[PDB]
């Protein structure tokens, strides 16, 4: 499987968006650390830490149970 | 966007004029930073009182002589981005339309 | 940084609970 990051578009047509769950929100690599198809998530950096943590937890329990 | 030596686009009436920043004003310290820089307000340098207390900048208009350097604050100095270029072109086209209406 | 702390204490207690 191949993954690619979206290209640079003019900020006139750039539609920035922010989620509300802030813990679990499946996004692409188009994030922003702080035609409606290229929305860049404002990731709320602490959400990166949280998402990493339970991800490592799940990688542990897949082989632990 | 807003830095010493950086490009900027500032309003002037119903049209904008692009300029390059030379001094960055710090209202808290009553001081501007220039480049060939901690230094007080100059003996011949001054800023209008409506922008003496705001983040003002000394800019030089490109295509204009060096005698047209102006102190413009954050009110007119916009952020140089794609929207800034598109909006400069938009008001240039509106000026063209106004000229054509004055003519035809 | 306390929400993470209490959440992880709870998850670790549950983890030893599932791995007694």
């Amino acid at each position: 499987k191949v993954w690619k990051k979206q290209r640079l578009i003019n900020k006139k047509n750039q539609l920035y968006y922010e989620p509300l769950q802030k813990i679990g929100y499946q996004n692409n690599g188009n994030i922003q650390i702080i035609n409606q198809d290229f929305k860049i998530t404002q990731i709320d950096e602490n959400s990166i830490k949280y998402d990493f943590f339970d991800k490592i937890y799940k990688s542990k329990m897949v082989q632990k149970r | 966007e807003f830095a010493l030596g950086g490009r900027c686009l500032a309003f002037h009436g119903p049209l904008m004029y692009e300029a390059k920043i030379l001094k960055i004003w710090d209202p808290s310290s009553k001081m501007y930073t220039s480049i060939p820089k901690p230094q007080k307000l100059g003996e011949d340098e001054s800023i209008p009182e409506e922008i003496i207390n705001g983040k003002c900048f000394f800019i030089h208009y490109q295509g204009w002589k060096s005698s047209w350097d102006e102190w413009v604050g954050y009110d007119r100095i916009r952020a140089y981005n794609e929207e800034n270029i598109a909006m400069k072109k938009r008001l240039a086209n509106e000026a063209k339309e106004a000229k054509k209406s004055l003519l035809e």
